[PDB]
């Protein structure tokens, strides 16, 4: 499957995923392909922030849905 | 939903006949997304079917819909990320009282015969301006390739 | 008594209202923001009038050197970013910070949002620029100005095509099915607001229409963010009285907050288009000396007029956004010429109706750009 990662800078990051994968992997590949430290990362869907080891399916995230990438405010 | 309007446009949708635009389903929770297949019928698209997705924001009918081409398509207004052009629903001609059978109307009617002095994708703008038949060609092939069924 | 003196007094406040001492703030750019934070978290309002000390560690006593008027620049950059979820951009394409309604997913945002108060009032009272700033809506609301449905049209140009829309057509007859209540999408979950009492279950008419507008036009510049705006206001108003800001407009509060902005003459008439006006027209030569005559500070306010803001993007006027995506500065000529210029900021477009004599396009022009109230 295919994902987009929408960011409030309007930078549409597409991620390529199976639905095996857990926030952590996501967050990984998101690490790996903006340079973003997973530790300050926050993934939203549907109203839901996304909790670590759970997987993208616990989410029930299909194809082509839209994730939201907030960061974390420094001082906590 | 609330989206009481996006009710009465699904209904005047599937009752209008629409030859054109079928198996509509819909996210039925709040019907912001509508799923549907585009069926032209001249040539060079006739072979062919199209799956669309329309997306509503959440303060229609104050803000146009968005259509996306699932299918892929050859057509100097559609890129290849599926994003149509269509003006009827451009942020600069959008009324509230514009209905989606009519959207679907005017996207039909872009797709029967394109309009290359406005385009998203230059190569087939020009290829359609010039040489209006090494353009079929090519289309039919990627409709017979990629497009869907019936029509 | 316009500008030049309304700064005069403003900074005169100031000065006759500061504490004596100083107060330190250390920082060090890895940490700025937490640091930052920390360090006007814990002070008292009034310490924030006081003499400012920034240290940055790590670069300790050579330099400065310096200094920390780069504070004000690099911490505005870090708190304003959208990526933090406190503000976020107007537009797509116009880059200028509104409230994010999201931003409650921030542990204690009504703590940020008095930090930054705090923050830009202290830019105010210093005398110091930040990097890049607020919608006008923004700034109108901070000098207790009432915002209209005009000033839509700079924040979201489809809602307020939709509004007006509604205002002036006959809706009896058109099965628009509207009710008092509205939804919004806020990280992927959507939300529906009555607008009165029932709202949802009360059908839009002609009759109803002109309440129904009025509703929206609130809702839309308010949805979702009263309580970290007061947050802000409060923070900033413990530092810097907002009653001093009374005898600026929005505009003026944007030059205030960015600096004098550059503008390249030559820059802007290369990347002008013309609108049954041609390169050649009088009024348009007439436009450019005019353009070349005056201040720095008319040319900003100019700026403001047919752009919405008196900044320029990175590159300069050849690359100048509009709501739909790039437009050029543009000049169309109107009817009458009992009129005053007009604009739309979001096509980037003065409305310059043919004046008779130079000296009248100027003192029109300079009276429709200087009388924005």
């Amino acid at each position: 499957m295919q994902i987009l990662v929408k960011t409030f800078t309007w930078k549409t990051i597409t991620l390529e995923v199976e639905p095996s994968d857990t926030i952590e992997n996501v967050k990984a590949k998101i690490q790996d392909k903006e340079g973003i430290p997973p530790d300050q990362q926050r993934l939203i869907f549907a109203g839901k922030q996304l909790e670590d080891g759970r997987t993208l399916s616990d989410y029930n995230i299909k194809m082509g849905s839209s994730l939201y990438l907030v960061l974390r405010l420094p001082g906590q | 939903a609330a989206s009481r309007r996006l009710m009465k446009e699904l209904e005047e949708i599937r009752k209008c006949g629409m030859k054109n635009f079928r198996n509509i389903q819909v996210d039925e929770a709040n019907l912001l997304t509508w799923q549907g297949l585009i069926v032209p019928d001249n040539p060079p698209y006739d072979k062919g079917a199209f799956r669309i997705e329309i997306n509503f924001p959440a303060e229609y009918p104050f803000k146009p819909p968005k259509i996306t081409f699932k299918t892929k398509i050859y057509h100097p207004n559609i890129d290849e990320k599926g994003q149509v052009c269509l003006p009827v629903i451009s942020a600069e001609n959008w009324k509230p009282a514009t209905k989606t059978d009519q959207v679907i109307q005017s996207l039909i009617a872009l797709v029967n015969d394109p309009q290359p002095e406005h385009p998203l994708r230059a190569d087939l703008a020009e290829e359609y301006s010039k040489d209006r038949k090494k353009f079929c060609k090519n289309a039919e092939e990627f409709t017979k390739k990629y497009g869907e069924k019936r029509p | 008594r316009g500008f030049r003196w309304k700064l005069a007094h403003f900074r005169y406040l100031c000065q006759s209202n500061a504490l004596p001492s100083h107060v330190k703030i250390n920082v060090s750019r890895q940490t700025l923001f937490e640091d930052s934070f920390q360090q006007i978290m814990a002070l008292k309002p009034y310490d924030l009038r006081r003499r400012l000390y920034v240290i940055f560690r790590g670069e300790e006593g050579l330099d400065y050197g310096g200094l920390a008027r780069e504070w004000f620049f690099l911490l505005s950059h870090e708190v304003l970013n959208p990526m933090y979820c406190l503000f976020e951009y107007a537009g797509k394409n116009n880059y200028c910070l509104q409230i994010n309604p999201a931003s409650t997913i921030n542990p204690d945002h009504l703590s940020y949002f008095c930090f930054i108060g705090r923050f830009i009032a202290m830019a105010l009272f210093h005398g110091k620029f930040i990097d890049t700033g607020f919608s006008l809506p923004f700034y109108k609301r901070m000098l207790s100005k009432k915002l209209t449905i005009k000033d839509l049209e700079s924040i979201d140009t489809e809602f307020y095509n939709s509004l007006i829309w509604i205002r002036d057509n006959n809706i009896e007859e058109c099965g628009l099915e509207m009710y008092f209540s509205v939804d919004m999408e806020i990280l992927g979950k959507v939300t529906s607001h009555d607008l009165k009492l029932g709202g949802s279950n009360i059908l839009v008419t002609e009759e109803n229409k002109d309440e129904y507008i009025g509703l929206m036009t609130e809702w839309r510049f308010s949805r979702g963010v009263q309580e970290q705006t007061k947050a802000f206001l409060d923070g900033f108003n413990e530092v810097v009285p907002l009653q001093w800001l009374q005898y600026f407009d929005e505009k003026e509060l944007e030059v205030m907050l960015c600096g004098m902005q550059e503008v390249d003459l030559a820059d802007w008439q290369r990347n002008t288009v013309y609108r049954h006006y041609t390169r050649n027209s009088k009024q348009i030569i007439w436009f450019w000396q005019f353009v070349k005559e005056t201040d720095n500070e008319v040319r900003m306010r100019l700026l403001q007029f047919v752009t919405g803001t008196c900044r320029l993007p990175l590159g300069g006027f050849a690359e100048l956004m509009g709501s739909n995506g790039p437009q050029k500065f543009c000049i169309e000529k109107v009817g009458k010429d009992t009129w005053l210029p007009r604009s739309h900021t979001c096509f980037n477009r003065l409305d310059l109706p043919p004046y008779k004599s130079y000296e009248q396009l100027k003192e029109k022009l300079l009276f429709a750009i200087e009388e924005t109230e």
